[PDB]
């Protein structure tokens, strides 16, 4: 605040508060493989190079 | 009594042949034999594959 003078309306208003809430935006991205490729990835063969 | 081949022959592909099929899908068996012979100019080899 600031002064002034004998009888202007000098607000007693002080340290007023506020809340803010929060704003939501979930993101999303989605991956794919085929099922030879899990096959063989999973089941490690004894098999040749 | 005769004698007989006591286990099945394991036979299995070198490098060169499973980088040859990844390529060109197929393969020379005995793919070493076949470069170095044909390299050295010798015109035969001993054995089948």
């Amino acid at each position: 605040r600031v002064a002034s003078g004998a009888g202007l309306p000098t607000s007693r208003q002080t340290t007023i508060m506020v809340t803010k809430y929060s704003e939501k935006s979930p993101i999303t991205i989605p991956f794919e493989l085929s099922a030879a490729c899990l096959t063989y990835l999973r089941e490690t063969f004894e098999g040749t190079i | 009594t005769v004698s007989a081949p006591a286990t099945y022959g394991n036979f299995v592909l070198s490098p060169e042949n499973a980088v040859t099929a990844i390529s060109y899908h197929s393969i020379l068996a005995d793919f070493n034999s076949y470069k170095a012979h044909l390299t050295s100019g010798q015109p035969h080899l001993p054995n089948d594959s």
